[PDB]
Parts: structure tokens; sequence; C-alpha cells
RNA sequence: AAAUGGAUGGCGCUGGAGCGUCGGGCCCAUACCCGGCCGUCGCCGGCAGUCGGAACGGAACGGGACGGGAGCGUCGGGCCCCGCGGAGCCUACGCCGCGACGAGUAGGAGGGCCGCUGCGGUGAGCCUUGAAGCCUAGGGCGCGGGCCCGGGUGGAGCCGC
RNA sequence: UGGAAUGCGAGUGCCUAGUGGGCCACUUUUGGGAAGCAGAACUGGCGCUGCGGGAUGAACCGAACGCCGGGUUAAAGCGC
RNA sequence: AGUUCAAGAGGGCGUGAAACCGUUAAGAGGUAAACGGGUGGGGUCCGCGCAGUCCGCCCGGAGGAUUCAACCCGGCGGCGUCCGGCCGUGCCGGUGGGCGGAUCUUGGGACCGCCCCCGGCCGGCGACCGGCCGCCGCCGGGCGCACUUCCACCGUGGCGG
């Protein structure tokens, strides 16, 4: 396995990651829906500071 | 890039850059880091002396928090203030000394690598070095404590 | 094929930012213009400017 | 510059053809249409161009004025060249040489001309 | 017939592996210098346009103080191919006439401040066409980080080469091969 | 009438025959396409007598003769008459060949243009 | 003395087509010499000098005396002329010159205007006056990967950079 | 007086695949009656290599290879 | 026979490859076929094949039409201490009132460094503009009305390619 000078690796993949892989294609989705929630908090306590 | 790979300029050759003779086989010699000790003790030897073994005393619950302390050499503690701090100081022409707060700065212990400019100066840092505090004193200055 | 392929890529600020200065500088000059194939011509001048 | 635009279109442009091992460039000012840095019509001060006239007879030379670099409209002055073969020839030659406007595309200009009037003269089989 | 081929191609740069038309046209100016001058100055200007950035290393602004303040070497042109960088544990910058590829934002302002002229490599050709009157400066080239790691290898006697160690402290590569008391120490 | 090139040099050929695959005679599933043969006990791989040839850099042609047409020209494939302009200062060793998908109608005004042009067209009279 | 019928290779050869020692001729290799073409490598190789004046081996200034002259004291001589003019060039990633060399499994590297599908730009691209696909004793190109055109069939899309 | 001859441009770093079954011959050589047997040394070779000759043949003799025209040879030949 | 543009679209029917087979045409055939290198014969197709070139200058013959050469008017270009506006470094005067600073404060201020602007001085045109004055070129118009200029034909014309 080891060819000539190196780094003694030792990666954390023997546990079948592959099932539990977190993909993060909705992040900016809940951007949106977190940035719509604080506009429409904001309206909802409108003279309160909404901070 | 697929196309500048060498699976593309390897079609068409049986073997596939792998030899006749002995193939690409599943796992020749270990998986991983296996045989350290038996059938790769020339490369774990060879390139990495103190691999096996144990040494020095355990020390359960580390906190690195309390070990922090950032170090500032001298030929960088007139970097902390800015230039013309340095320069109306020398231009002056009685004994006194611009005063540069490490910890401000976020570094905790001066040490003393380089040299100073002649010209006094007040540094205040949590912990001194032996020749950080000797170096800022034969240029005319003072070493504050803070905690 | 997998959908944790990597997809996205991040490029410095401050090459994108010599990008569009790049991209910006070659606009002012007709004959790259010219070589996009924009028709440039009875235009009064290329870094046009209206109201 | 004209060094500096012809390291972006030297392989990169909208005139440029790549077919059956020869390079074409179809820039309207360019004499021979060849991908060149010296017959390249759009990436100089000074170009000559040499059409056929907007009718079937002459030649329409058109010159690059010093002025108005960034100014597409005004940057073209054409005049329209029609009379017989050896004056033509020798109208495009002073504008080229007397002016010293270009005198490397001299030969080129009157090759041009040329093949021009050539094809304007009536196709008897 | 009775020859060997393995050495026929020689391996070096005749051109820059880069696509820049800034460099490109730099290349173009010096490729004529070396070829219609006699300078020995063009020809290792041109060698160094073609070379990579691991073989064009920073020149700190200290370094070169310190070779152009040498004997003799006053009202000279410091010539650098490659990056000029600020140090700071330099306080004082005297008038420098520098030429370079790049120089960084705060080189270039204390260069500029203490009164000196920064030039291009075509200004350069216009003041200098031969290389006269000038230093040839260079960055350390074996000051990197791939160095510590290259030549005797780390598990062989008289060998003060670093490991590829993945992470520092008292439990990573440090017991048998390093120590008398576990195994062996060489 | 017949357009001539500038120049008509005797162009020679190395080899007119093609380089066809091995054992391309036997099967069916195995084009004429040439292809080196990487095997082992290969007998065309090592050049052995009255075998199949292998194609080498020593069979190439003078770059003067390079992409020659018998007739002297070179050839470029045109697909309208703006295309064909690109030919006009180059037309005593280039000739215009027109593409496959030009229809009737744009092949006459192409051949019409060539002509007038003193550009030799390759192939005038298909489609006619 | 060994088992299918068989092997100076065979036929055959005995003033030799046998054995030994020798001569002079002559025949053949991808080897050697000369020449052509392809490529690779090398030359710190040449070309930005496109000029009708232009070019390698020194030029540029001012003081005195001088001789070859045009002049009859001027060294002015980038300005010249009964012609007003003189091919090509240099996609510098281009073009040109000279010299040497070229076997290859496993394997490594480079180039690919070799090929397939999709995307961003671009071709004022192609197409029911006929796209793709398929067939072809047709014309050709390229060392090759392959490609272009002619003809037939087909009926709606396709390709170049 | 660059301190023999001859020839040649050298030095150096990183990364690195395949391989880690070999086999044959002159000479030397161990075991074996011996072997196209087993085991060594040196060099060359086959394996990776086609070409002329040995009728045929991995290794012998000659000679090593881009596509061609002329000329000449090597080893070997010139009754058919 | 009819429908359809098309039945070479006829209800497992778009296009319709190969393997395999039938038929027609051509050729061949006792060392299984098939292959590489040379030729030769026959055949299908191809060559606006079947009296073979095409350009420039000059020489003649005869024809036609006139602008040319120069000169005048008008328009447009190209080039260069003459002037003005810019673009600017540096350099001073600030209505500046501006941004920062780990400089001093007696939050507001003072000090410093820059940024822009105003005025004066100061250098350069090329991805930066005008206006005089010349010199040169081109185009349009007039005059120039024929030994000039131009356009076509003929010679089995001469030179170069």
């Amino acid at each position: 396995a080891p060819s000539r000078n190196g780094m003694i690796l030792k990666p954390h993949f023997h546990k079948d990651w592959q099932q539990r892989v977190d993909t993060w294609f909705n992040q900016p989705a809940r951007k949106i829906r977190r940035r719509k929630a604080r506009q429409a908090k904001a309206r909802r306590i409108a003279p309160r500071p909404a901070s | 890039p697929s196309r500048l790979r060498k699976t593309r300029k390897l079609r068409g050759h049986v073997s596939h850059g792998h030899g006749r003779i002995g193939k690409h086989r599943k796992h020749p010699g270990g998986r991983g880091n296996a045989g350290g000790m038996h059938h790769h003790r020339i490369n774990f030897d060879k390139y990495h002396p103190g691999y096996f073994g144990k040494v020095g005393m355990r020390h359960y619950h580390l906190k690195r928090n309390q070990s922090f302390c950032p170090t500032v050499n001298l030929d960088k503690l007139w970097t902390l203030v800015s230039e013309q701090t340095r320069v109306n100081a020398a231009k002056n022409k009685t004994g006194v000394a611009p005063i540069i707060d490490v910890v401000r700065s976020g570094y905790y212990k001066v040490l003393g690598k380089g040299k100073l400019p002649k010209q006094p100066v007040i540094v205040k840092a949590k912990f001194f070095s032996r020749r950080a505090e000797e170096k800022i004193k034969g240029v005319g200055g003072a070493c504050v404590l803070v905690a | 094929t997998k959908t944790w392929r990597r997809w996205h890529r991040r490029v410095n600020t401050t090459q994108k930012r010599y990008a569009i200065c790049s991209a910006l500088a070659a606009s002012a000059l007709p004959a790259l213009v010219m070589s996009k194939g924009h028709r440039i011509e009875e235009v009064p001048e290329l870094p046009l400017v209206v109201e | 510059s004209a060094h500096l635009q012809w390291m972006v279109v030297r392989n990169c442009s909208s005139f440029l053809i790549k077919r059956n091992k020869q390079t074409y460039s179809t820039e309207p000012n360019n004499l021979k249409a060849r991908n060149s840095f010296r017959y390249n019509g759009l990436i100089h001060r000074k170009t000559v161009g040499v059409e056929p006239a907007a009718d079937g007879k002459g030649v329409v030379v058109v010159m690059k004025r010093r002025s108005g670099q960034r100014k597409p409209a005004t940057s073209y002055v054409r005049t329209t060249i029609n009379k017989n073969a050896r004056a033509t020839l020798s109208s495009i030659r002073h504008m080229i040489r007397k002016n010293k406007y270009r005198p490397d595309l001299r030969m080129a200009a009157i090759r041009r001309a040329s093949a021009i009037l050539r094809s304007q003269k009536p196709v008897v089989v | 017939v009775d020859i060997r081929h393995n050495k026929d191609r020689k391996v070096r740069r005749k051109e820059p592996k880069s696509q820049d038309i800034y460099l490109r046209l730099l290349v173009k100016l010096y490729r004529f210098l070396a070829r219609r001058t006699n300078s020995t100055f063009n020809q290792v200007v041109l060698k160094r346009l073609f070379m990579s950035r691991t073989n064009r290393p920073p020149l700190s602004l200290s370094r070169m103080i310190r070779k152009m303040k040498l004997p003799g070497r006053e009202n000279k042109t410091a010539v650098v191919v490659g990056t000029v960088t600020d140090d700071v544990r330099i306080l004082e910058v005297p008038k420098l006439k520098v030429c370079a590829l790049r120089v960084s934002s705060r080189a270039r302002s204390r260069i500029l401040k203490a009164g000196g002229k920064i030039l291009t490599f075509d200004q350069l050709a216009l003041e200098s066409p031969k290389g006269r009157g000038t230093v040839l400066l260079s960055g350390p080239r074996k000051g990197r980080e791939v160095y510590r790691h290259f030549g005797k290898a780390p598990g062989t006697p008289h060998s003060h080469t670093k490991p590829y160690v993945r992470s520092k402290g008292r439990k990573f590569e440090r017991a048998r091969g390093r120590r008398a008391s576990r195994g062996y120490k060489n | 009438a017949a357009l001539r090139p500038l120049v008509k040099p005797k162009i020679v050929k190395k080899r007119t025959k093609k380089f066809i695959r091995h054992q391309s005679d036997r099967y069916v599933k195995i084009k004429r396409n040439w292809r080196k043969p990487r095997g082992i006990d290969n007998r065309v791989r090592r050049r052995f007598k009255g075998q199949i040839l292998m194609p080498n850099i020593g069979y190439g042609s003078n770059k003067k003769t390079k992409h020659m047409l018998p007739s002297g020209f070179r050839k470029f494939l045109v697909h309208n008459v703006k295309e064909l302009e690109v030919l006009l200062m180059c037309n005593k060793s280039y000739c215009a060949e027109i593409a496959h998908n030009v229809s009737s109608k744009n092949r006459k005004a192409i051949v019409e243009r060539a002509a007038q042009l003193a550009i030799r067209v390759t192939n005038p009279n298909a489609r006619l």
C-alpha cells in the first residue's frame, strides 16, 4: 500500500458513510425562507425593534 | 475535465497501464496501513521514524484555551502602532516614549528575536522573555506587566 | 452517478473583480467588440453614454 | 494598442475561419482576408480597404482617419474611384505611398483592385 | 549507429507555459533583445520570463536593500524577474530604482515614499537595452517548505529532514526510531 | 474555361493503397479502419515478411504538395456566397467546394459568383 | 541391429555437383556510400531592417595646414530623380536555414484541423428548391485516427470555429 | 610551458510507472554415469527484434529497422 | 383499377443497416479459402476529354470614344514650437470642509498623511480634442478637342512567367 514518502492517512470511511451524506443543495432555499421569516416577524411586531 | 486524463489515451492498450504480468488486483499488499510492522517495515522505518510506541504522559480533558499564549517578536513590535507614531516619537527631543499595548493587538508574550530602533518605548504585555526585556531596556524603554 | 459530485466552484473575490475590470476595459475597444460580431458601426462612440 | 488587441483576437474572433488546413479572416478591411497581425483590419490605427462600388463599376477605397479611434461612425473615409484600370491603380498607389499611409499594404491593395476590376468586366464563354 | 538516445532531447523551457498576454509581449520584446544584442543580461532575463512561479520566488524589500547597499552598487537599477514584497521588519527604506514584474501595494508605497522609482521591463528596455548599470537579483529558491522534506530520508542516521506528519504533538512519530529508550535512535 | 493553378508540380505519392487493419479480410465485424495491433504474438506488429504494412511517419508526403488535388489546387469548403469571397486573393492556389447541404437555388448563386471571381469550383454541376 | 515409406533440403552427382589446399570472376540484406522525401532532436541558430537606397567588418563632432575634385572662398552631401517607382514576406503559437539521427513488449510523456453526446459564445451558418440516418464498380484528401464531394434512398432537423 | 594519450559539453533536484517466474551461448565452474538435468561467475544475447544466411528453427553466423532510386558488401553461396 | 406528395407509407404498416438467403449481370475455378508486394487484362464510372492554355509589357494594321498632362474652383484626407483647450507629475498659494490616523488634546478641536477640487508655474499624444499655416494625395466640376489618354479586334508577331 505505501509507496515511498508520504503521509500516514487514516480516513474515516469504514462505516457505510454513503447512507448518511448531507448535501447542501437546499442551502439557498433555507436562506430565503429564513429571510422571509425575519421580514414577516418584523412586520408582525412592527414598532418593536425586530432584533 | 475527463478529456485531459490518462484514460483517454489508454483506449486500445489491453492492460490499462498496470502491466501484463503483475496485473491490477484488488489489494496485493494489505488494506490501509496494514503490515506496518511485518511486510511494510522498511517504508515505516525509512519515512516514519517514531511511528510505533508510547512516549510521554497522558492528560485527560485538555482545554487548549488556558494554554493560549500568542507571541510577538521585537522585529515586529513597531508594526502594532502606526508609522506616524514611530516617526513623531523619534523626532521628539524629550524623553517621552510611546506605549505599545501588545495585548490590544492580540498577543500575550513578547519574545526577543531581532533588534529595536534606538527609540525608547513602553511595552505592555502579560509575559516577557529575558532577552526581550534586556533589549527594551537597552534602547531606553520599560516593560510593564498586565494581568 | 452521485448527487454529491462537486458541482460548485468558488473563485477568489479579487480574481472575480479582476475579470470584471478586464471585461469593462475590453468593452471600450471597438476592435474587440466587433470581434464579438456586435455590428458597432454608425454608433457615435463605443463607450456609449446616454442620459 | 495593436499588439495587445492582436493577442486577444489571434485565435478568438467572430471573423476567424478554420477549415481544411487553412485560416481566413472575414473582417471588412482585411486585404487577402488572412488571419495575420499585418492584415487585420480592426486592430490598427490606419488600415486600407478595397471593396467593389455600390453599383457594378469602380472601386471604393476605405481609409481610417487618425482621430476618433473610439468613434466607429466617423472612423472611415470612403472614396469611389471609377476610371480606367491603369488610372485606378495609380490613384490607389498614390494614396498609400505619397501619404506614407501604410506602405506595407501597397501591393495588396493594388492586387485586390485588379481582382475587383477584372470581376466587373463581362464574362464571355 | 552505436549511440544512445535517452539524453538527446534537452528538457528546458523555450516559452512560458503561461497564457498571460502581457507576459507574452515582454517575451516578444526580450526575445528580440537576446537575439540582436550581444548582452548576456538579456539572455538571463529571457530565461527567467519563461520560468515557473516556484522558480521565481518573491524578493523581500529587506533583502534587496541588503544587496543594493554593497559597495559599488550605488545608482544602479535592481532588476527582479518576480514579485517585490514588503518587509515589515525594515523601518527605513532608502531610495531605490527597482524593476520587477509585480510589486505589492505596500512595497510600492514604501519605495515611492522614499523617493525611489519603479519600472516595468518595457521601460527597462528603453532605458537600458543592454542591461548596463543593473543588479540582477533573485529570491531564495530553496526558501519554501517543500525543501524541508527533501533529501536523505528521516529514518536514516544523520538526516535532519522533516517527515510528512498529519499533526504535531507527543503522540505523532516520536517513539520508536526517534529515541534510544524505544528501540533505537539513529 | 478550365482555371489552372499558378504552379503545377509533379505530385509524388509514397503509397497509393490504403493501410488496412489486420484480419479485416477475415471478419465483417473488423472494419478496414486502421488499428495498431497490440498483441504479444502479433506478427504484423513484429514486422514479419509478407504481412500487412503498418503506417509510419516515413510515408508522409512532401509539404509542397500536401493536401493538393490532382488539378494542382487545394480545396476549401464553402456554404454561401460570402464564404466564397474569402478566396478572392488566393484563387490561383485554392478552389471552392460547395457543401452537400447547400440547396439547389443557392448552388446557382455560388457557381455564378465564383465564375466571375475566377474561383474554380470542384463540384459546379451538382444538383443541376 | 527397430519398428508407417523417406530424406547431404530434394532431384540427382563419380574427368566431380565428393574430400583437402588455393586463384580469378560473379549473386544477394532493412548493413555500408550518394541522392530524394517524412518526422524527431540539436544549433544560447536566423527574421521586428517592409528600404529603393539598402545591407557585417567603426562611426560623430568641432580647431590649424594640406592635397582629389563640383564650384571657382564653400567637406553642404537624407537627400537624391528625363523614370515618382520597386515581387513575396512576419497566423512571431509565424516563417526560414544548417547538421545529425529514426527497432520496441511492460511502461512513461507529447501532439491530434481524429471521433461521440450535451452547455456557454460565435458563424446576419445550412435546411421541405430537401436535415439526420442508410447504400454505393463514382471523384479525392490525409502516414493514420478519419474526412470532403458526386449519385440513390429518406422526410425534419443539423453542423463549423 | 594548464604539467601523459585519446574522446566527450557537464552538474543537480523533485515526482515516478512497470518489474522483482527468466532462459540461451563461448570461456571458468559445483552435484550428478549423464540429460534439451539441477546450481554458480564474466560477457554477449533471446525475452522486447524484424532483416540476409544455416532447407526448416527464440538463442548460431552476419547485421540491427522511418518511405524510396542508384552503387557496393558481410555471413553464405554460384549443376537444376 | 383506385386513394395519397409518397403504398420504393397497405393495420406489429416512419427510416429500414449487418449477419443469412433468392435472383439478375460480370469474372473465375484440380494444391481449402483468404492475405502482403509488383504488374498485366477486362469492366463500371469520371474528365463543359477529343485540336489545348492563360497572364503582363512591347511591335505593327485598322476602329471607336474621350478623359487625361498641366491649369482654375469646391470637398475630404495624411504629415508637421504655431496657438488654444484638455491628460498629467512635481511645485506653491487654500473658499477648501473631505476621509482616516495606537499624534496631541483642553465629544468638540489642533497636528499629520493622503483624496478631490480652484488659481499660478512645470512635461508629454497616442486606445485623448480642436483651430491657423503650409506641403502632399484623392474625388467632383470646368477648361484643355487630339503626335496625348483610354477601350476592343486582328497578326499563325517579340520578351518574361
